[PDB]
């Protein structure tokens, strides 16, 4: 009876799609619409 | 009474980075500001 002990492996964490694919990934970005209105909010000069 | 194919992968996502692409606008701002006006002090 020779029986090989089973070798510990390393899991790693796996990351399917970035966080900065992840809202790159949205057509409606809530961040730069209300920073879109405060933009134009600001649009008076005398 | 005594008694597994090999090879190379390569994996792909479903892409989900929306398309960019920019656009013109073109528009006009017309503004009327309207005031009165006695002795010096324009309302």
């Amino acid at each position: 009876l020779d029986i090989d002990p089973l070798e510990n492996t390393d899991f790693r964490v796996l990351e399917l799609y970035s966080q900065k694919e992840l809202r790159s990934s949205n057509v409606f970005d809530l961040e730069e619409i209300m920073r879109e209105f405060n933009s134009y909010k600001q649009r008076v000069k005398y | 009474t005594s008694m597994l194919d090999e090879g190379i992968m390569v994996v792909y996502k479903r892409n989900i980075v929306a398309h960019t692409f920019k656009v013109r606008v073109y528009q006009k701002v017309l503004t009327f500001r309207r005031s009165y006006a006695y002795h010096r002090t324009t309302y």
